[PDB]
């Protein structure tokens, strides 16, 4: 949608991820693994619930109103009774239809945003030690075991610890 | 600084999001079918089929319409002094007493329906010089002739119907609803036989208003053995005001007043069964849950109900776009 | 790889977007004139000026209003048993028969207009003891006197007007619309000359209702040579019910019934020309195309029409912001 | 608009580009050329048409209604007839006005987004071989002939093929 | 290029945004309390308590309702030929002349209220054979008996009340409003004493319409010493048409016509004080400023006013999210 | 909000900044300093005023209407009078409530966007001479005195002037 991550630079979802809406998949010299990210999953969920709650906020109650079904033909007055109600129904129907349209439109951009915000956040953290492969995967240019991967996910990764290893690997090479 | 010792390698980390095999289509500003991971329905479209009798006070009219219950058709005597949050009128209801018509039936039905009480106070009207308590065989009460319990048919005494001129002050602090009427004879002979004068006249007035109705002689269709009709009228008397009833023939007189109140009561035509359950929203199709914001069951509602909409489904996306691995 | 790949040059790649020299101003949440590459208009604001005679059945009233066409003004005899999806009434229409008034003209015009048929069935009313087919010179039919084709003016026979008491059962499975009326004499002399009784009376009733109208003698303004008037009334008789007409003078009697139906018919006042073309949306200003969602031609519409709005232009941007590269 | 590419970091549009809404102009070994990008052009077009179609979706039809022009003065009832219609018209007028406002607002952010998405996509593809000049132009740091330019545009550019050439040119220099 | 930069240090630059200690809570699509730097209120919720007398022409009714001011109750003679953009009716107003009722009081009050003028033209009606200018002690004008300034009570002359049949052409190019009425006697004796005929009748007609009203004898409640009543009626005569008034007893005759106009005038019931200030929007609670789009003071408004809403506060965020640095 | 700068990668606002809505705080060879950025402050303000003005655009005027308070009980007609007005009030109340919700939602994303746009703009300008510390602060890798900081803020900074100094400092080091 607006940010182009979901159904964008990230090719497709993972039917495999059952423990959260957004997450990580890695392959390092020790193995491969997957893990949901719960902060962004919750951010996306909390916004969607908030939105949902605001829409179910109070059915207003109404008691005696006008008759809306008639069995005799009366003319002028009953035509107005019918017209007041039909123009009321088309107006509320318009509202319902425009409301879910704007809402859904926004719920897709919101979740697209969270996807991209997690991508950016991970980017910023890895500093000069990783490169973006352009499909949502970073190529980390230093030996990163499972504890290293865990620190990137739990947000405590210290880039300085690996920077000379990374920069040597990443640039130097032979050109 | 940190010292590598020996290993030289890289790692790959990939960010992504879930996807589900199933997935729901929702409308958008730019698309009208886009598949999302999950959605929730906002249009309530089914009734239980039963009117829950709680929290509101449902009064089932059985075979009485509210106006016959008000007038006091013998078969509706069950409803005297009754009250309701919602009076349900059934398609099967029937009248079975003297043939009548009510000039603005719709207003009288509305007016009583939202008042919500049939509380009747009998007042001491003194009718001098007329025969009281007239009845008819079309309104059998028990084995005998009868008439509407809340109305008093006056006919001549001996050879005279005097000019009745009575008064009843509203000395209480509430409005009083008086239902009264006039009898329309089939023949001039019938007129003179009952009311002596060849032309009756009823004037009912207060300091604020007056209604003078004159009867109309002629044959109408045979309804329960009768070509005559009585037309029903109503007068509200405010606190401090006074009713004056003046007639020279054909008056069907009030026996007292219904007291009016102001509340949330209403009336509903419905053949749905009443049942024991709690539901705030009533629809002539039966109660419906008001958890969803919109409903498509019926435009007629009573209580805390969802807003009626033409649509029967409207799904609010509650998840991201579904972009699965294989297909959908 | 290669060997010393030495060619040290660079390249430049620049991304950009189009722009147009022209460009349209549109409103926004934050701005009310912002220029975009392209826009499309959503308010339809012009009519063709002609009512297309297709797809709906337009009936042109020419110089007949629907009520005269219904009653049967001689000059409107063209319209007998006619039908319409839309009856167009013209500003030039005129009545040219006995002067009449219709107490709730607006309801009768509505009621017939949406029924959409002037189908008339003549019934065998037997009027005994009165002279039938009365006419007037204000309603010339041909060289002679006449009256409304669908109404029957009854006057005394010899020296007497009896109490007419007739009945006509609705035995069919549809509703019957009966148009009847009453004659209001100018002078008491006129009254007794025509109806003998110095005071007439018409009571028309069913099992459900009754109307008793009494005439009113007095001079009204000279209209087509006459100070008298006839007032028109209507009674619908449901299947299974029965009409009883009872009069003792002044009755203008029905000759049968119009049959009622339920459909999409309506009426429109318009002097636009009808033409041969297909258009779904009709406006009294002529047909308009319903491709756009809103229209500003007229708030009166018939058919599939855009929603009337106060605005006369509303442009939906269908392109990006225009940021020109000079502007040529 | 929200993304700041159109009328943002990209100074102005190209009146010259007639073959599509977004595109590339280059300057290289064999010269200077221009080319529309049809994937983003179509993405922008398809969204705007979808949006457009939803708005032209069904005129609802109405037949017998209430009278709306009167020639006599009647009082209470005719005042209501007039009031039912005038409040109906102001409500639909409100809706039309708010609908095109939200819509236009969104159409500008949508096309701004597509512009920025194509910019990002090209960025990701060039990896360490190009630098952003900050006005929507990349400075490619290796010899890139017309076939090289065409592979960046058709999305098949292999950065590895030029990475040592690029990194040498881009960094080494003399500092 | 440059030479040895002996020192090679670094710098830090940080981007950020403001925050305020205070900050306001606003509603959102996803949240219903989120704190922003600043907001502005869109619901106007307080009145000044006074009706500003500018820019519209406020006419204060003082102790006259518009209908008594129209009819010409002695105590309302102040209002003759008066005009208004808004007529304010006060809760304290009272009638103090002959007891009357107006069958469709609501339409006549509306009809005059938007016309906005009480301009009265007296016309030369010639009533032959009746005593003019009848009055009553319930309508004292000065020390003596009186009646409504704009109405003329006709009673018999000597031993006769003739059939009045008069006419007044509308020859001007504007519509004429005629207010006329009928007297309802308390007793048949009263009827014959005043109008000779035991049954009066008033027929007022034009080429377009007719009203025939017949009086109703009977006692109503004592109001200002009287049980009689007069009911008020109105007839508009279009340019080119003609009024014909025909009566045989009980006519309360018009003395001329009120002229009608078409404008922005209206009526308002309010006990607020009028004051000197300019305000476009009037509410029965006093004027309110129309700078805000919505208002919650009253659903009754006159002039350029904000749209009434149920909400009493709605804050539009006019600043970013407030994310302050200190604790709470 | 959608861009994740405000209450996002920028931890909190500065109660200290009184001269504008967005700005800079630096530390450099000559000491520390703060400064509002007036171009983005104005951009954010102009949009919010425009939005505000559109909402205060014309109260439409109404003169004679229907009665809305009644003292007697009349039945059918008065029930319609009351129903026409009550359904009119709930419809306008719905509108007001949805309008400020959409509006506020957008005003927060708009100001979040301007924050992020200024961040990006500064990024682009510094080219290879600075690194993002991920909290909205750039680490500039060359000696930058107050005039240097002034040129980054007023947008005239020439990266080339410092690029060899910066690249040496930034990469070379010892790995
Ligand atoms: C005026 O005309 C009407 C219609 O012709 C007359 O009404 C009919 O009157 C007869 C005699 O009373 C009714 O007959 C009775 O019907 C019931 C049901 O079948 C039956 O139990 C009795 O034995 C008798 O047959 C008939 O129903 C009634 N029809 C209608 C439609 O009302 C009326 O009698 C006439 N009146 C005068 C005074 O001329
Ligand atoms: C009651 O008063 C009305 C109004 O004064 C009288 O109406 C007028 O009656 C005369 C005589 O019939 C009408 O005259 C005719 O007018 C036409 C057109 O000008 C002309 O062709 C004839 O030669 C003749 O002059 C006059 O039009 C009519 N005016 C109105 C406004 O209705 C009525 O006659 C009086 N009736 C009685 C019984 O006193
Ligand atoms: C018909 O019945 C009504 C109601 O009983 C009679 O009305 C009452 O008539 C008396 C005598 O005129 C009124 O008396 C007046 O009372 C006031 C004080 O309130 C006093 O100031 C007067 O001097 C006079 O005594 C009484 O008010 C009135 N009551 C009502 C409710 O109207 C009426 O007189 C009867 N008429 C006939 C012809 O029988
Ligand atoms: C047809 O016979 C009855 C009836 O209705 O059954 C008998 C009835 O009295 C008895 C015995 O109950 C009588 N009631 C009175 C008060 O006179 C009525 C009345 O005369 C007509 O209804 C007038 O229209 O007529
Ligand atoms: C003025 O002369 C006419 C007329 O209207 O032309 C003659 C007409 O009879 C002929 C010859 O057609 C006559 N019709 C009947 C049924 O009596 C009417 C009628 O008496 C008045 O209209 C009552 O108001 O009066
Ligand atoms: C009760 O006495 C009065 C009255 O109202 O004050 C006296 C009054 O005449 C004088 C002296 O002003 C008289 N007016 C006329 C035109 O007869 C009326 C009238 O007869 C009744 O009101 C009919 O209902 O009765
Ligand atoms: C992050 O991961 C590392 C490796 O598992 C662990 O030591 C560290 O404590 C974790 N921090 C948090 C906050 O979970
Ligand atoms: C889909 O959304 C609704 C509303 O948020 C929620 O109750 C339901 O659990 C969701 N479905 C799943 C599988 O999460
Ligand atoms: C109806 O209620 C009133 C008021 O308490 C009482 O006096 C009257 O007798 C009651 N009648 C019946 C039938 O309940
Ligand atoms: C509700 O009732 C109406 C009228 O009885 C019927 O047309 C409608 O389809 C019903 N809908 C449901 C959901 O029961
Ligand atoms: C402008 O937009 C409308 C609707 O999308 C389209 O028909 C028209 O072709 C567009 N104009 C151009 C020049 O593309
Ligand atoms: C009108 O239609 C009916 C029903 O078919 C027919 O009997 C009648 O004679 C028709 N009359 C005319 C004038 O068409
Ligand atoms: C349509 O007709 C009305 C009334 O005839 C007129 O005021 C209006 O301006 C016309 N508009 C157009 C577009 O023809
Ligand atoms: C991309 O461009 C290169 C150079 O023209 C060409 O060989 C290659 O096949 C192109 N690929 C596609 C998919 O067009
Ligand atoms: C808050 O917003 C309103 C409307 O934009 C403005 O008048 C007011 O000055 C703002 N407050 C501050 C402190 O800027
Ligand atoms: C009312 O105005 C008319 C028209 O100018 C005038 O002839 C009449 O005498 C005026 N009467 C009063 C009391 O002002
Ligand atoms: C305005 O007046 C009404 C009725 O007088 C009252 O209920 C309402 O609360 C008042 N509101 C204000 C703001 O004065
Ligand atoms: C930017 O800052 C530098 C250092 O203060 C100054 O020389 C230069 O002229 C400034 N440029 C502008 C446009 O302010």
């Amino acid at each position: 949608g607006l940010f182009g991550a979901i159904a964008g630079f990230i090719e497709n979802g993972w039917e495999g991820m059952i423990d959260g809406w957004y997450g990580f998949r890695h392959q390092n010299s020790e193995g491969t693994g997957q893990a949901a990210d719960l902060k962004s999953t919750q951010a996306a969920i909390d916004q969607i619930n908030g939105k949902l709650n605001r829409v179910i906020e109070k059915t207003n109650e109404k008691f005696h109103q006008i008759e809306k079904e008639f069995s005799e033909v009366e003319g002028r007055i009953q035509d107005l009774e019918k017209y007041v109600e039909d123009t009321k129904i088309d107006l509320w129907s318009y509202n319902a239809e425009l409301l879910v349209a704007l809402e859904n439109q926004h719920t897709i951009d919101l979740t697209d945003s969270e996807m991209n915000k997690l991508f950016e956040k991970t980017r910023r953290q890895l500093r000069e030690n990783a490169e973006e492969m352009g499909n949502g995967c970073f190529k980390i240019y230093h030996k990163c075991d499972n504890a290293c991967i865990e620190s990137i996910r739990n947000g405590t990764y210290d880039h300085d610890v690996y920077r000379d290893e990374a920069l040597n690997n990443r640039f130097q090479i032979k050109g | 600084q940190d010292l590598p010792g020996n290993d030289n390698s890289t790692a790959t980390l990939c960010l992504g999001h879930h996807a589900v095999p199933n997935g729901t289509l929702v409308k958008t500003i730019t698309d009208d079918q886009i598949e999302v991971t999950n959605a929730t329905e906002l249009v309530q479209s089914s009734s239980t089929g039963k009117i829950c009798n709680n929290p509101h006070r449902i009064l089932d009219g059985i075979d009485c319409t509210l106006i016959d219950a008000l007038l006091g058709d013998p078969h509706c005597d069950v409803f005297q002094n009754e009250t309701w949050d919602l009076f349900v009128e059934r398609s099967k209801a029937f009248s079975n007493c003297y043939p009548y018509d009510v000039p603005d039936y719709a207003s009288l039905r509305s007016l009583v329906a939202s008042s919500g009480t049939l509380e009747f106070i009998t007042e001491g009207f003194t009718w001098t010089g007329v025969t009281q308590n007239g009845g008819s065989n079309a309104c059998k009460r028990g084995p005998g002739s009868g008439f509407f319990s809340r109305l008093n048919w006056l006919t001549k005494s001996g050879s005279t119907y005097p000019v009745l001129n009575v008064t009843m002050p509203n000395n209480d602090n509430f409005d009083k609803l008086y239902i009264w009427g006039i009898h329309h004879p089939s023949t001039n002979q019938e007129q003179t036989s009952l009311y002596v004068q060849a032309s009756g006249r009823v004037t009912v007035s207060t300091r604020r208003s007056q209604q003078t109705i004159i009867p109309n002689i002629g044959s109408r269709p045979w309804v329960r053995g009768l070509s005559s009709r009585i037309s029903i009228y109503w007068t509200i008397v405010k606190p401090g005001d006074v009713l004056v009833i003046n007639s020279n023939g054909n008056l069907i007189a009030p026996r007292g007043y219904f007291k009016m109140r102001t509340g949330k009561s209403s009336i509903m035509r419905s053949d749905a069964p009443i049942d024991t359950c709690i539901s705030e929203c009533i629809t002539p199709n039966g109660s419906i849950p008001n958890d969803k914001p919109f409903q498509n069951v019926n435009k007629i509602t009573y209580g805390a109900c969802p807003k009626y909409v033409k649509q029967n489904t409207l799904k609010l996306a509650t998840g991201m776009r579904n972009v699965p691995e294989k297909q959908t």
